[PDB]
Order: C-alpha cells, then structure tokens, then sequence
C-alpha cells in the first residue's frame, strides 16, 4: 500500500492510494428529424382521405 | 398465500420440494416466467439473479447462492483452496492437486519427479483417467481444463469384501447462513475388490444398491475397528463443510442483499485405513437418496422456506 | 392549461351528462348558478379542464348538448344545475331520431351536425391548449348512437391530432327500449374502434344488476342506474380534475391503457356500493377487495374469464398510502393468473386526497380487459339472430342504408371480437 | 476558471434541478435574493464557485443553468418558489403540451420544435462564459421529455459543442413510483440514442432512493421531495469537486479520465455513507472506518446490485467532513482484507480519495440529519448492467407482442429504431460480460 498525489489545500486534501499495478452532423440530423416529419403528414393524409370516403 | 415458481424440472429433489409446498395449502405455484413470485427454484446454469428482489411488496428466495460455483468446480476448488488464506496450500485434508490447462503444469511435475525419485499415483477428471507416471496423464488432457489430484493409493476398505467406498454428505445453507448438516449420510461402495472408482452410475452384493446408510456403518466401525463413526470420521466431516462455507460466505452471503439465498450441497468425502478424511468435490445441484427423499425435501421445507415464509427433533446438525 | 371539451347527445347522453355536471361541480364548489363557494384551493387549481371562466368570477361548464328532439334537453334546462350551462351550448333540432341509426347518422343527424361543430369550433378556439373530447351517448338509441358516431368522425376530421373519449352506454334486453338496438350498437361500436382513444363501456344490464342484487332496489328505474354512471364517471376523471402524477391527461391515460389502437374499451367499477349500514366505515382492504369483484364492475363480463392488460386505480379520501400499496400488490400478487405476463407493472395505482361529498373514501376501477369480448359477443349474438331474417331492416333501407352495411359492421365486429381472443390465449 | 453549464429536461430533471440549485446555494451562503456577502469580489471573480454562478453587478450569483420542460406546471414552481430571484426568465423554458412518456413525441414532434429555442437560450449562457468545459444533464429515463427531447439535446450540443464534455445524472425507473408502463421502451430508446454523445452518466434507481428513504429515514411513503434531497446530497457530493478549492475531479475531463476507461462503460456506481434520520435526538457518529465500510453494503448504492459478482475498472471516495488521510488508508486496508474488491487485469488496484473539509449541508426543516462526515463512492463496476438486464427484459417482454409500439410509430418513429435500440443494449451488455466475467449428482 502507497499514498501518491498528495495535495493539500485549506478546504481538504486528495491523494491516490495504490494497493497493485496490473457523430452525426447537423444535416444528418435534420433527415432523420424531417423523415419522421413527412410520415406524420404521410399517416395525416391517408387519414383524412379514409375519412373523405 | 405465498408463490413460487420452478426453473429446473430435472431436479428430483425440489420436484418434492415442489409438491411438498402444493400440500400445504399455502403455496400456489405460477407459471415459470411470472416474475411475481416469494420463492424460485431455479435453473441450474445462468440463473438471472440479477432480476431477483426487484418485485415491490415481495420477500423473494431462492434456491441456489449466487458465486457458490468457485467451490462446486472441479478446477476453481483447487484455486479457492491454494488460494484462500483461510484454507492455505497446506491444507492437509484436502489432496495434493494442480490446475493445468490443455497453468499449473510445470509446479506438477516438480512435486511428481520429487516423490518418484524418493508411490506417486494420480488422477485426472474435470472422463476419467489413473495413471502412475505423468507422461501419460498430460496427453489424455489434450484430447476443456482439468486438475491433477494425488490419488488415494491406501483407502480403508469394507470388509467382507476388501472394498472402496466413498461418503456423500447433504449440507443445506439457510439465508441466514446457518450451516446445517443433515444427520443422514449414504455410502456409495464399490462391489468389487480393490473397483477403483465408487460412483452409483457404476452391484447389490453386500448392500442394496451400493449403499450402506450410517447406522450400518457405525456398527462396522464398533465390530471391526472399535471406534464410532461420531469420532473417527464425521468429526473431520463437519470440520471441513465449516472450513469450506466459512471462506466463501464474504463473498456468496446474502444478510443485507435485496434478496435472500438458500442452498442444498453434496459434499464428497473418502477415508483413508488411517482414518483420515479426505475432501474429493462439492455438488452444487446434488440428487438424494431413494430413502432420504421425504426427510430430507422435508427438512428443506421446514428450515429454508418456511424460515422466511411462515406457515399457519430437527435432521440436521447445526454448524 | 389543458381543457376538456364536453359533448352530450340524445336521451341517454344528456341525462347521463347532466348528472356528471351535479356530481363535479358539487366537488369543486360550483353552485347551480356557476358561483364558486368551495373551501379548498384544490378545488380550482385544475378547474379549467372541464370550467371556462366568465366574468364575475363564474365558471360555465365546457359542455355541448345535443339531441335531434327538445325533449331531455328542455328537462335538463329546467333541472338542477340547468342553469349553469352556457346557452347558446343547447344544439337541438325536433323530428327526433325514432330510435334509428341511419336517422341520427345518416339523415336528420347529418341536417343538424353542422350546428354542433360550430358551437364545438367555439369552445375550442378558447382553449389555451385543448387537449381532447369527451362524449357521454348510449349505443341502443339514434341520436347519441348514430348522430353521435357521426359527431366523433366530424370532430377527428377538424381535430385529427386531439384525443377523444367516450362514455358510452351498451345496450341490454333486461334493460331495453326497442328491439333494434342491437342493430344501432353494432354499427356503432364499428365507429367507436375507428375513431376512439377510450372508450369507457356501462352495460346497462350490469348497472341493473347492481342496482337490483347489491344496492337492493326492487324497481330500478333510470334515474337509479344514471346514477350509479356519475358516480363512475367522477371517479375516472378524477385525475384529469384535481392535482396528480398518475394519467394527469387524456393522452397519458391512454398511453398507459392502450398497448393496441383498436383494444381501447374499458370495464369501469367503483366502490364501495352499499344498500341502505351506511354509516359504517370502510377499511382498505374492503376497498380493494370490492373494486375488483365482478359484481362492482359495470361492463357486465367476467375478468376471469379473460387477462387484464392493463388497471387504472385510483383511491379517494384520506387513507394511509402503505395501506393501499399493500392491499393493491396483495391482489395483484394472489391472482397474477388474471394479469398478463408480457405488459410488467400493467397495474397503475393514483390516490386523491378529496373524496366524494357523500364518502370518507371511495375506489374506482378502469380495467382493459379481454374478457370484455363477452360483451360484444353478446352484441352480436343478438344482432344474427334478426338480421339472419333481415327482421326490422326496412326501418334503416328507408333512411337509404344497405343490406351489405350491416353485413360489414357484423363482419367488423367478430373480428374485434377474434382479436381480444388473440391475446387472452398469449 | 472553467465554466459549468446545468440543464435540467422534464420534470424528474427540473424538479432535481432546484433541489440541487437550494444546496448549492445553503452550501456557498448564497441567499435566495441571489446576495452572497462572502464574495468580496462585487459583479465579478473567477472563484471555484463561479464555475457554476454567474455574477451581475448588483451581486446577484445567478446559476449557469437552463431549465426546459414540455408543459409548464413544473418550471412555474421555479418561478414562484422560494428561489425565484435567482434565475432570470431566460433560463427557464415552458411548452403547451407535454411528450405524454412517449419517447417518439418527446425526441421527434414537439422536439423538432423547440430544440432551436433551447439552444439559443443554452448559446446565451455559453457567450457569458470565457472558458466552458461542458454540460451536466439531468434527466429521467421513463418520461417522454426526459428521454425523448434529451437524447434530440445531447445530439445537437456534439455538434455546437464538439470539444466540450456531457456528464449526465439520469433517473433510473423504479415501478414503486412509476407514473407510466413504457418507460422501457423510453429507457433503451435514450441511452441508444445518447450513448456516444455522453462521456460519464450516473444513474440513480429510484427503487434504491425509495428503499434507503423507507429504511434510513423512516418514511412510510416517500414523495418525490423526499428522494429529490437525498439525490440531491448526491449530486452535491458529486459537483463539490467543481466548485470547491481541491486537486480530486476539478474539471469534467478529469471524471472520464478517472472514472471511465472504456467509453461505451461510462456508467460509474454511485454510493453514499451516512444516511441518517434527522427525527432522533441523538445519534452515534459514524467513523471514517464506518462509513469507508459502508460504500461497499448494496443497501446504500444508488443502483441496486452485487459488485462482489463484478470487477471494478476504477474506484474514487469523495469525504465531506471531519477526515484524515490517516484514517481513509487504515480503513481501506481493513475493508480490502475482508471485502470482495476484484479489479481487471488491467487497471491499477486502487483508491482516488478526495477529502473536501466543510462538511455535507442539510437543508433546514429536512429529513436528513447533520453528520460530522460523509463520503460518496464513485465505482465503475460491471455489476451496474444488472441495471440494464432487468431494463432489457422488460423490454424484450413488451416488444415482443409489439405492445405499445403503434404510440411511437404514429409519432414518426419506425419500428427498426426500437430493434436498432435494442441490439445496442444487446452489444452493452455483452461489453460488460467480456470485461467483469471470469445436475442430479
Ligand atoms: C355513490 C354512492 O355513495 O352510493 C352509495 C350506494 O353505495 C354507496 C354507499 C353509500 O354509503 C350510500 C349507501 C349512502 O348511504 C350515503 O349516505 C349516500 C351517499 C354517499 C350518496 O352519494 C353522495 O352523496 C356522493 O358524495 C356522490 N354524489 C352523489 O351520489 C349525488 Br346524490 C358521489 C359519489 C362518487 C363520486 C362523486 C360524488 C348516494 C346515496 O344515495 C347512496 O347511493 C344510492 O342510494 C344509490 C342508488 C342508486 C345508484 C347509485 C347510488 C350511497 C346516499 C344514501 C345519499
Ligand atoms: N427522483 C425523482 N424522480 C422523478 C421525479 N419526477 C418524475 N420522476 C420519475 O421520472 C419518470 C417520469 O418521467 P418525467 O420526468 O416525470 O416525465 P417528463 O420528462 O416530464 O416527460 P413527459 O411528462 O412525458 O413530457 C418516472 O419514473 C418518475 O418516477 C422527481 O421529482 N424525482
Ligand atoms: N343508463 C341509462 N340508459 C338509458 C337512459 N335513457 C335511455 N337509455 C338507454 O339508451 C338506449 C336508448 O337510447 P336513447 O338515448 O334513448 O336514444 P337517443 O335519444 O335517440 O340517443 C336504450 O338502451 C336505453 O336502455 C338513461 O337515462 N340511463
Ligand atoms: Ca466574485
Ligand atoms: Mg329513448
Ligand atoms: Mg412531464
Ligand atoms: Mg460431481
């Protein structure tokens, strides 16, 4: 067992004890946003299209 | 009333567990998978007790201690005992033994050529191979890790018959880690004179089945010997079981865990004509026997279930 | 702000509607002239779901009447609490709807739907954040069945992304007006599985049974069985009313309720119901026990006939909470043979410090059952057995429907019924 | 001086938030008029406290925080609460209609929406920094905002934010206080999509909080006010390192440098010694053996789970309080001997310890009580994917009757996102097996 890093200060101490050795950019964003965006509109329209029958 | 649910329907000795709870008019069994259960039997491999005491409003129990594995293998009991300062490499009730894999192989030979050059018999399993010189132990191995065991060339022997034999042991472990060891023991003795190998997979000469119970036992050790089995043996019996459950219980106790364990052990023991005993194995999912079926599932019952789930002379012997 | 707008159509529908209105405006405090007189702010700190705010401090119900004849709702105007209703919200027309479904839907419905939709328009366009629809109507009829079906599929055609909810009475021979109402639910129901995100199903034989086997009434009139109705519907919509964490709108309820679009029909029940004793006070344990028996449940079907899906419970008075988990995981643990394995934790439970005006405590039950196909079932069974010899039909080839109509509502209908057998198997 | 930026989504992160923010505030002598009168430095400074207080020049310390929720009765008791004065109007932002504890609606529909106001309120903060280091999240994992508009956040702060580090403090749901059924579906769908995009999480089961609420705290049935200033203490034990003087975790570099070896393993097990019911007159002082031993009892972690069946990758005690180096090496040598502590082969056996002297405040009137110290573990264990087995399975079971799937998919979401989500936990949980995994007889 070994105490390293050892710094003091006037609020506390800390120390290491040692006891064994041994992304999508804003495009790609904005597809997947605006895709799921038109199969909301695509299921809206089927909808008011069963309902204009 | 209280739920249960059963995982390993090849377990012979809590399919009686099982029924004993259905006669009692307090336990309800759900299906395998209802996740709103007091008590799992579970599976023998891969048991997911990581999905255990999650259920709000629910004292679950299980069957089996998560981690007791390192003292039912055949390879991880060696490590456990070399390792563990608790046992120590001089432990001197459990056989001289290596773990080697197809390592621990070059420390083997060291110990073999040592007495060679000075009887030095031994045994491999993890498939069962006795030899007397150790060139030819290794090429059988090659052929999954295995251990090399110093094998016992002097046993003591049953007579009539000059025979081997070996002890079986039930041990159950509540949730409070109370060590109980059941009164009852089988014999599992060879037929045939020393043959070499004593398990009831390998008959009815002296005893049905190759099985003599303790109270015949005892009476042999009294007529031939002039000692009791109390003494001679079952004191060096209850002497390992402590010492092996006591090094483990940091590491599988379940006193302050989110779900409670319990579980049945086979401890295997031989002896020999100094009457010394000796610790071969420990069986993680044991099977009884034929006769001790009622008492023992019954016993379980009564001290690891019912303990934590009430109902509306104790069989064991507390370590 | 998320407001609630009201609609009550035909007979049924209103009268049932107006004592929903007597019921929740005794718990938060609004007299009959739509003044607030309550003693706790919990009574309005959600009283805009369901109240608009007037000037002078009134609170004018959300709600729209509707019937294709005067009738129920000149009553309603000349009842209790008639007057706290906004005026220009009663929508009537004065042929009546001779209790036909092609009537209400088809025909005098459709020459009057348009007046309804503008006063719906109205009170939408005051809200700061409408969040759907709930409709009060029975099936059996033609205004509330068919005009009102008619209604639900105008409103989700202009509010296609508002959740709608109905309360909606099924129609039962012991209890029964006519012979065609079997023929007026089965095309109705068709509707309520398209154009519904809850639909809460009152058997009236259920609430008959009720009335005659528990509470001892030897005559049950309408007047008994609407009663028992405003009852259950406080206790469902507690959550949207007063403060909570539990299915606090209409769309988290459903979340919650619907694992699939078309099973969304609920089996309502409340506790406790007693005959008149009544002074005894209840224990949770009672509470619970009766809420989930059958015999308080009022979609007349047999839960262990089929698995639960899902459970609403919500608690009303002050009782100890740990009590109620207990009790809640004691039944849910003792039968979990009745709950399905592949929904975990299906069984939600909400407490409400304010009980009703009459009640130290009280219980109410919001179950998605499979065993409610026994109620279309019967549905069905009745609708066979007329129309096999097309008995009654003309009333409805008059109006301009077709034979083949029913045939695809009868065919609609089996298979709602095929798929709650579906899932009791799984 | 580095700059740390809070953002608080949905109510589990907002309600979390203030509790935090009142803490914070008890512990620097901040009052609720934003007036500290220990900061002789008037509208300026470059203080530990700074890193998260901003200063006016009327000597208002206004916290470098964001609270953004879908509906708006939850940030309006912000507004009118007890520390109302301290934010500006800016910082907190309110929709109409909330994600409805769907996942699809939180990240795609109403996201869609207000992302762009949200980070421009976050790029405000940011400008009023001259060194930000990053961003604490704080979130739930079951409600349709918390995870659903959290995950859209933490996609576009990578790609405003590219060098900056995100530290997340999720809740974990428990059914004992769950308010929907599909927080599964929205658990696995969040940490699918924020897992390269977050650099150290700490979770916290509500089941845990509830548990040592009932067992520590003697409360029959916690509120949310209660687990808010159990977490909370938590959280502060956590983030006093950033705002306090010290060497131990003083930027949010240094939490993955010591807390997290492997990238996709960035879910530290958190566990807190004393918990102690302010109610009792009097009780026995715990020593730092004492509560050095109870950072490895499961009863007191954050996430219910076995380590002694795991392998541990790091290891750091954070002491509030009346402690000395001396003390924390005599009580490691006695637990180390009698515990299961097993590392990997290939990470130092070994303990960061970090003492801070002040010890832990207690809000006045709360339910806990004041102890003479305190430590907080911070463990990197296998053990924690537990956590996601239990979260997995329910998964597996609901998914595979497609229950509730047509809720997401009728916000825009398809059904390959939920196996997509589902192979990534699949892939998660194998990464832990590979590093912490060694009948009728
Ligand atoms: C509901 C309820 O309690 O029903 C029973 C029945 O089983 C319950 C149990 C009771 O204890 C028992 C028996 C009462 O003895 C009680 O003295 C009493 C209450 C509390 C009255 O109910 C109230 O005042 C409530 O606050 C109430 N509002 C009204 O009902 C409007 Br009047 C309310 C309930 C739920 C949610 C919001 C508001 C009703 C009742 O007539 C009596 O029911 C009926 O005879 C009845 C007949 C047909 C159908 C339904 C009920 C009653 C009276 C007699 C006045
Ligand atoms: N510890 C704690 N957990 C909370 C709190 N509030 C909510 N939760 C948990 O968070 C989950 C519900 O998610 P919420 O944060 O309430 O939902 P949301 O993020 O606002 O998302 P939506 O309401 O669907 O828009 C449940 O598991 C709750 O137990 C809180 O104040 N403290
Ligand atoms: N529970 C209840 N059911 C009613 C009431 N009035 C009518 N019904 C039922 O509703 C059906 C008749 O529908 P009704 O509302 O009278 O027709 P409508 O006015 O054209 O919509 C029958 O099944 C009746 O049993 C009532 O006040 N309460
Ligand atoms: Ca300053
Ligand atoms: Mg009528
Ligand atoms: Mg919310
Ligand atoms: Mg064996």
């Amino acid at each position: 067992m070994e105490v390293i890093e050892l710094n003091k200060c006037t609020s506390g101490q800390s120390f290491e004890v040692i006891l064994k050795p041994p992304d999508p950019s804003l495009e790609e964003i904005q597809k997947k946003l605006e895709a799921a965006e038109e199969r909301r509109k695509y299921q809206e329209a089927e909808l008011l299209k069963h309902l204009a029958e | 009333m209280y739920t249960f649910v059963v995982r390993d329907e090849n377990s012979s000795v809590y399919a009686e567990v099982s029924r004993l709870l259905l006669a009692t008019g307090q336990w309800k069994r759900l299906r395998k998978d209802n996740p709103r259960f007091n008590l799992m039997l579970g599976e023998r491999n891969r048991l997911p007790f990581g999905r255990l005491g999650h259920e709000p409003g629910l004292v679950q129990l299980v069957n089996y201690y998560r981690g007791a594995d390192k003292l039912c293998r055949k390879a991880s009991l060696v490590k456990l005992i070399k390792t563990s300062p608790e046992l120590s490499e001089s432990c001197t009730w459990f056989p001289e033994s290596y773990v080697i894999y197809p390592d621990e192989r070059e420390v083997f030979l060291a110990a073999y050529n040592r007495r060679r050059e000075g009887g030095n018999v031994w045994i491999a399993k993890s498939g069962i191979l006795i030899s007397s010189e150790a060139s030819e132990l290794l090429d059988f191995i090659d052929e999954q890790v295995h251990v090399i065991q110093k094998y016992l060339e002097k046993p003591l022997l049953l007579e009539p018959g000059h025979r081997k034999f070996d002890i079986r042991s039930w041990v159950l472990v509540d949730h409070l880690y109370n060590i109980y060891l059941y009164r009852e023991g089988v014999l599992r003795t060879s037929s045939e004179p020393y043959c070499h190998l004593t398990n009831h997979c390998i008959y009815g000469r002296y005893e049905e089945g190759n099985e003599m119970f303790f109270e015949e036992f005892n009476q042999y050790l009294m007529d031939a010997l002039n000692t009791t089995l109390e003494n001679s043996i079952l004191l060096q019996i209850k002497h390992i079981i402590r010492s092996c459950l006591m090094c483990i219980e940091p590491a599988i106790s379940t006193k302050h865990l989110h779900y409670q364990s319990f579980q049945l052990f086979g401890f295997d023991f031989m002896v020999d004509e100094e009457l010394k005993v000796w610790l071969i194995e420990v069986n993680g999912a044991p099977a009884c026997a034929q006769k001790l079926y009622a008492e023992l599932c019954q016993g379980i019952v009564d001290v690891a279930i019912s303990s934590v789930f009430p109902l509306a002379t104790s069989i064991f012997i507390k370590l | 702000m998320r407001e609630i707008v009201h609609i009550q159509a035909g007979q049924c529908g209103n009268q049932i509607g107006a004592k929903f209105w007597e019921v929740i405006s005794d718990e938060h405090g609004i007299d009959p002239t739509g003044s607030y007189h309550g003693d706790s702010d919990l009574q309005l700190e959600r009283i805009n779901v369901y109240y608009n705010e007037a000037t002078g401090n009134k609170y004018v119900p959300r709600a729209i009447l509707v019937d294709l004849e005067p009738g129920t709702m000149d009553s309603v105007r000349s009842g209790p609490f008639g007057q706290i209703f906004r005026p220009d919200n009663f929508v009537f027309g004065q042929s009546g709807a001779g209790n036909n479904w092609a009537k209400g839907h088809y025909t005098e419905g459709a020459e009057l739907v348009d007046s309804v939709l503008d006063v719906v328009r109205k009170e939408s366009e005051s809200c700061d954040c409408l969040q759907g629809f709930q409709l009060t109507h029975s099936l059996g009829g033609g205004t509330g069945s068919g005009m009102g079906t008619l209604l639900i599929s105008k409103i989700r055609e202009e509010y296609p992304d508002r959740i709608m909810n109905t309360f909606s009475v099924m129609p039962s021979p012991k209890v029964s007006d006519t012979v065609v109402e079997p023929y007026n639910a089965t095309l109705s129901v068709h509707q309520l599985v398209e154009n519904t995100d809850e639909t809460y199903c009152i058997d009236n034989e259920a609430l008959y049974d009720i009335c005659f086997r528990t509470l001892k009434l030897t005559t049950p009139t309408y007047g008994d069985l609407n009663h028992l109705v405003s009852a259950t519907m406080s206790g469902v919509t507690t959550c949207l009313r007063f403060p909570g964490q539990l299915n606090a709108d209409l769309r988290k309820l459903a979340v919650n309720m619907v694992p699939f679009p078309r099973l969304h029909f609920f089996m309502p029940g409340f506790a406790p119901l007693t005959s008149r004793q009544q002074y005894r006070a209840l224990t949770v344990p009672e509470l619970t026990q009766q809420m989930f028996d059958s015999k308080n449940m009022m979609a007349a079907c047999d839960p262990r006939h089929g698995r639960y899906l899902t459970v609403a419970a919500i608690f009303r008075g002050r009782m100890s909470m740990k009590e109620v988990d207990e009790q809640m995981l004691n039944v849910q643990n003792k039968n979990s043979s009745y709950f399905v394995e592949w929904i975990p934790n299906n069984v939600k439970t909400a407490v409400c410090d304010i009980p009703p005006r009459g009640l130290k405590m009280s219980a109410t039950f919001i179950g998605n059952s499979t065993a409610i196909q026994e109620l279309f079932k019967r549905i069905s069974e009745q609708f066979t057995a007329m129309f096999r010899r097309k008995a009654f039909l003309h009333w409805y080839t008059g109006e301009g429907m077709d034979e083949m109509e029913f045939t695809e509502a009868e065919s609609n209908m089996n298979d709602l019924v095929s798929e709650y057998q579906q899932y009791q198997d799984a | 001086m580095r700059e740390c930026i809070s953002i608080h989504v949905g109510q589990a992160g907002v309600q979390i938030g203030n509790a935090c923010w009142e803490l914070y505030c008890l512990e620097h002598g901040i009052q609720p008029d934003g007036q500290m009168p220990s900061d002789k430095t008037i509208g300026g400074g470059d203080d530990s406290f700074n890193t998260f207080f901003s200063e006016t020049g009327a000597g208002k310390h206004v916290p470098r925080a964001v609270f953004v929720d879908l509906e708006p009765t939850v940030i309006d008791e912000v507004r009118t609460g007890t520390y109302r004065q301290l934010f500006h109007p800016e910082q907190l932002i309110t929709g109409k209609e909330d994600a409805a504890n769907n996942y699809a609606r939180g990240h795609y529909t109403i996201g869609k929406e207000i992302i762009d106001l949200v980070l421009d309120r976050i790029r405000k903060l940011a400008d009023q920094c001259t060194g930000l280091q990053g961003f604490l999240v704080f979130h739930s994992f079951g409600g349709g905002t918390g995870s659903g508009f959290t995950s859209l956040l933490m996609e576009r702060l990578s790609v405003d934010y590219g060098k900056k580090s995100k530290l997340e403090f999720s809740i974990y749901p428990a059914p004992q206080v769950s308010t929907a059924v599909v927080e599964p579906y929205n658990s696995i769908l969040t940490t699918h999509t924020t897992l390269e995009h977050s650099d150290c999480a700490f979770m916290v089961d509500n089941e845990a909080i509830y548990d040592i609420c009932r067992r520590n705290l003697d409360i029959e049935r916690p509120t949310y006010t209660n687990l808010n200033r159990l977490i909370s203490q938590i959280v502060s034990s956590i983030t006093a390192s950033l705002r306090f003087d010290g060497a131990l975790n003083v930027d949010l570099t240094e939490f993955q440098t010591n807390l997290v070896p492997y990238p996709r393993i960035h879910f530290p097990l958190a566990t807190y010694a004393p918990v102690i019911s302010a109610e009792k007159a009097y009780h026995e002082q715990l020593s730092v053996a004492e509560i050095t031993n109870a950072c490895f009892e499961p009863a007191n972690q954050m996430v219910k789970c076995d380590p002694r069946h795991g392998k541990y990758m790091a290891c750091c005690l954070l002491y509030r309080g009346d402690v000395v180096p001396k003390d924390v090496n005599a009580a490691i040598a006695t637990i180390k001997t009698k515990r299961s502590i097993q590392f990997v082969d290939w990470c130092p056996t070994g303990f960061k310890v970090g003492i801070n002297y002040q010890p832990p405040t207690v809000v006045p009137g709360g339910d806990l009580a004041k102890v003479q110290r305190a430590v907080c573990m911070l463990s990197n264990t296998t053990a924690i994917a537990e956590a996601w087995a239990r979260l997995d399975h329910k998964f597996d079971l609901m998914y595979a009757k497609r229950a509730f799937v047509h809720w997401y998919v009728g916000e825009g979401m398809e059904e390959g996102e939920f196996s997509e989500a589902r192979e990534d936990m699949a892939a998660l949980e194998k990464d832990y097996e590979e590093v912490g995994v060694d009948g009728e007889e």
